[PDB]
């Protein structure tokens, strides 16, 4: 439960972090 | 009032006794007079850094608690550790519930990083912070549940306090089973995962009834073949019998072939028969077949209509291709049959995939097929289609089919055939790592013929699958890098992703050697080596490294790939994967947005997303071509097996691939989707389900390596055929016997009718005197004058139970035979056998 | 359990904003 809630949450900053690396890494491109 | 603070007077005079009563007074008024006391701080400091202080402790303590007022945690933390007995024991106030969160945060980050580096370099661990975090054990043990207690444990390593949670009061195993899946879905270190299911098997073992079926999973997880077969041998001494047999089964289910090979020799090394024939994977095949051949009932009239709706030999290959899908496994080749002179209307590479179809479509058929495939197929284009069916029909199940094989490439005629030949062998020995089947490979992708290496990359990813070959590898990308034929670079792509599938730290080099090489088809062989290896947990790093790779790269190829790895990545996590291809499915280049469709389709390979399905909508409608083929193939792999109430876009997608099909000015890629997306829908006559993922948890390698290899079909159109792989039956065996299959009807909780097998001049107005006249008529006339229902669905022992409705099926309490393992997971399950008068064997 | 609660809540914190952030990223790189 709140174990599984905590990892769970961290899991989903990790793959935000890793997305909004993504789009500010393809927003660079689509202005070159 | 207590308004001012005079008393640090009191502590800079020189009698330890004022001391003592000047540290008692602040700590008695510290929690309001922060704001000056800090200043001080070296004052107190002094008391606890020497050594002759009477209340060092309590120095400490206001220390502590004035750092912690401040703000500065870390000195907070080291000053409430050095005090001790009342620096933290309390356990009663605010002050403490912070400083006890920070010493555990300190300590999970600690034993993290000794857990990194455990080789006698782990940095020393204050006693006092051990102490802290066991009595902070002890309170989450004694005080509540102990499931947070379980999750500290896992988080700070210490198996130690982990074990005893399960073993302590823990109210139920149930935890114990919480326990389980928690570390199975939702860990990351290779090792602490292991040493967590070290934990785990044994205290399944020490259980007064142990579950067999659990620690075998967990032992299939952690790779000990020993242990499964001195668990198998032991439980037969112990005469069980059907615990035996289920376990066998699950083995077979989730185990890879090299497991499986060690478990029989253990084994080896009557009853003990049976069992070794259940896991080489015999019985299981053979109820399989039966299984789809009994139910195996296609919409026969959609392929006649795909038939002609075809004038392009593409869209023929295709609809032979879709045929093949929607025949998969059920041994019923009636449209190849009916329509001959169409059949034979394809030649060329058309005919090798027919082949290839025709031999698909008995898919484990096994002993029959070494000569039904003669009979049927006896051109050289048609000897290497006998021989890639050939080896489809064993797939992953080799056995003397290997040899057979290896026989018939080694007195090759230096041909396409050795194409077919290699493709065959490769898909037969899948994993076993066999070292002769490995040097014919070698020779014949030594033998730089263009076609014939690019069989042969394959065949060698395939032969040595996941067994981390340094030679292996040697070879293989020693000769990525030293030859042309840009086609056998795209085999050997595939080969050395294979190579590494599952380990996803093991080399974690030859992805960086792959993505730094300048050659664009080595690029794409380390991005798919991620994405095999990467399987199923999903790295953010190896997530990172493809997205990144997606954005910057300059080849198209390379980003179509590095996008369409994310589905292996993230397959495991559904819900999470449609947010990552949100908008990546928007990018200006094609080749991304068909990455991204094929990633969805991969991603949410059985499951009815319905967030998939709502991005790929618009997708299909793409200006560019090979983006709606990719999308609706996606589409058609995400809704497999599913009926208009489960999703409510079925039925709308199969009129956009009936009208897409039927369209005549749609371009022949999209139609090549389209045909393949009706045969992915009506696989295996509705019963065979894309599921990468096994029923108890395990990464299916067939299942992957299948989609791996159908999702390079942009370059090989006969590689579609490896998606056969990933069609897993779904269906709940009745076998309680060894060969029994008693007619059991199990009921379900949903309609069987309601969900599951779906489908089977104007008259002139002219007002002036026409609406008189039909009032006129009308006066002329005047003159003249399912609530019951089967919510109960009845079913039969290979009643195909679709994977979402595993879980409302019924057990069969009223009937006389019942479950062994629990009747909410599909596959083959065993049935306590009830009292005498056991009747009903079916065997068709 | 109080520590539990707060990481969580912390997480969900950061988890929110990002989760907008990305979101509007998002509408930028459409545009």
């Amino acid at each position: 439960d709140l174990y599984s809630r905590y990892k769970k949450l961290q899991q989903e900053l990790e793959f935000l972090e890793v997305q909004e690396e993504y789009i500010k890494d393809e927003q660079k491109n689509l202005k070159k | 009032i207590t308004s001012a603070a005079g008393i640090i007077s009191l502590l800079d005079e020189d009698e330890p006794q004022l001391k003592e009563f000047a540290l008692h007074k602040l700590n008695a008024v510290v929690n309001d007079f922060w704001a000056e006391i800090s200043e001080s701080v070296d004052k107190i400091e002094v008391l606890y850094e020497d050594e002759g202080f009477r209340s060092r402790q309590f120095a400490a303590l206001v220390a502590s608690k004035v750092f912690y007022h401040l703000g500065a945690f870390e000195e907070s933390l080291n000053y409430a550790l050095g005090a001790g007995d009342l620096f933290n024991v309390n356990d009663n106030s605010e002050y403490v519930e912070t400083i006890i969160a920070k010493c555990i945060d300190h300590y999970t980050k600690q034993c993290v990083e000794n857990a990194d580096l455990p080789e006698g370099e782990k940095k020393p661990i204050d006693q006092r912070l051990e102490g802290i975090v066991n009595k902070m054990f002890q309170r989450c043990l004694d005080d509540h549940k102990y499931k947070q207690a379980i999750g500290i444990a896992l988080e700070t390593r210490r198996l130690d306090v982990f074990e005893k949670t399960i073993l302590e009061s823990n109210d139920v195993p149930g935890m114990l089973a919480y326990s389980l899946k928690l570390c199975m879905s939702l860990m990351q270190n290779k090792q602490f995962r292991n040493k967590v299911l070290r934990v785990l098997v044994k205290i399944y073992m020490n259980l007064e009834k142990p579950d067999f079926i659990n620690v075998c999973q967990c032992l299939i997880f952690l790779d000990d073949p020993q242990a499964v077969s001195d668990i198998l041998e032991k439980l037969v001494k112990e005469d069980n019998l059907l615990m035996a047999y289920q376990i066998c089964f699950d083995l077979y289910e989730s185990a890879s072939q090299q497991f499986l090979s060690s478990v029989i020799q253990n084994l080896r090394t009557d009853q003990t028969l049976k069992m070794i024939k259940i896991l080489s994977g015999e019985m299981a095949i053979e109820l399989h077949l039966q299984f789809l051949i009994r139910n195996n009932n296609t919409d026969l009239m959609i392929l006649k209509n795909t038939k002609d709706a075809v004038r392009n030999s593409v869209c023929h290959t295709a609809t032979v291709i879709a045929n093949s899908f929607m025949h998969c496994g059920t041994t019923s080749d009636q449209f190849l049959r009916d329509n001959l002179e169409w059949l034979a209307r394809a030649t060329n590479w058309a005919k090798f995939t027919a082949t290839a179809s025709l031999g698909v479509i008995h898919k484990g058929h096994e002993k029959e097929a070494l000569q039904l495939m003669a009979t049927y197929l006896p051109s050289a284009y048609q000897e290497g289609g006998g021989l890639y069916a050939l080896g489809l029909i064993h797939a992953n199940h080799g056995g003397d089919i290997i040899d057979y094989l290896l026989n018939q490439l080694k007195n090759a005629s230096n041909d396409i055939v050795r194409h077919g030949g290699s493709l065959g062998l490769g898909l037969a020995a899948m994993g076993t790592a066999r070292q002769d089947v490995y040097d014919l490979l070698k020779t014949n992708l030594y033998q730089d013929d263009a076609v014939t290496g690019e069989a042969a990359g394959l065949a060698l990813g395939l032969v040595m699958l996941g067994s981390k070959n340094a030679q292996a590898i040697e070879d293989m990308v020693g000769y990525a890098q030293e030859t042309q034929h840009e086609k056998i670079l795209r085999g050997l792509a595939v080969g050395i992703a294979l190579v590494m599938y599952g380990r996803m730290e093991e080399a974690d080099a030859l992805i960086e050697s792959l993505c730094r090489d300048k050659d664009p088809i080595l690029r794409r062989s380390g991005m798919y080596t991620v994405a095999m290896a990467y399987c199923g947990s999903g790295n953010n790093k190896a997530i990172r490294r493809l997205l990144h790779v997606a954005v910057s790269d300059v080849n198209d190829d390379v980003r179509r790939a590095a996008v369409e790895s994310l589905g292996f990545i993230l397959f495991r996590t559904p819900e999470q994967c449609p947010s990552v291809v949100s908008l990546l499915s928007e990018s200006y280049n094609p080749h991304v947005r068909y990455g991204a469709a094929m990633a969805l389709g991969i991603c949410c390979a059985g499951t009815g997303n319905k967030e998939a399905i709502n991005l790929l909508e618009p997708m299909t409608n793409d200006p560019v071509n090979y983006v709606r083929q990719g999308a609706l193939i996606a589409s058609a792999l995400i809704m497999i097996q599913q009926t208009e109430i489960t999703c409510p876009k079925v039925n709308q997608f199969r009129q956009l691939y009936s009208k897409v099909i039927n369209d005549k000015h749609d371009d022949v890629m999209a139609k090549f989707g389209a045909i393949l997306a009706q045969g992915i829908l009506d696989a295996g006559g509705h019963n065979v389900t894309i599921s990468l993922q096994s029923r108890t948890g395990h990464t299916h390698m067939p299942s992957v390596v299948g989609v791996l290899v159908f999702t390079q079909f942009w370059f090989w159109f006969p590689l579609s055929h490896f998606l056969s792989l990933a069609y897993t039956p779904t269906c709940v065996i009745g076998l309680n016997k060894d060969l029994k299959m008693p007619k059991v009807q199990y009921k379900s909780n949903c309609k069987p009718s309601t969900f599951a097998y779906p489908a089977p001049k104007v008259s002139t107005a002219v007002l002036s005197i026409t609406a008189k006249a039909k009032k006129k008529e009308k006066e002329k006339e005047k003159k003249e004058e399912k609530e019951p229902e089967p919510n109960f669905q009845l079913l039969d022992n290979p009643a195909r139970v679709m994977p979402a409705q595993l879980k409302v099926l019924t057990m069969p309490e009223t009937c006389r035979y019942q479950p062994f393992k629990p009747l909410s997971i599909g596959g083959i399950i065993i049935l306590k056998d009830t009292s005498e008068d056991i009747e009903e064997l079916v065997e068709p | 359990r109080q520590y539990y609660l707060s990481k969580i809540e912390e997480l969900q914190l950061i988890v929110n904003d990002k989760s907008q952030n990305l979101r509007r990223l998002q509408a930028q790189r459409n545009e």
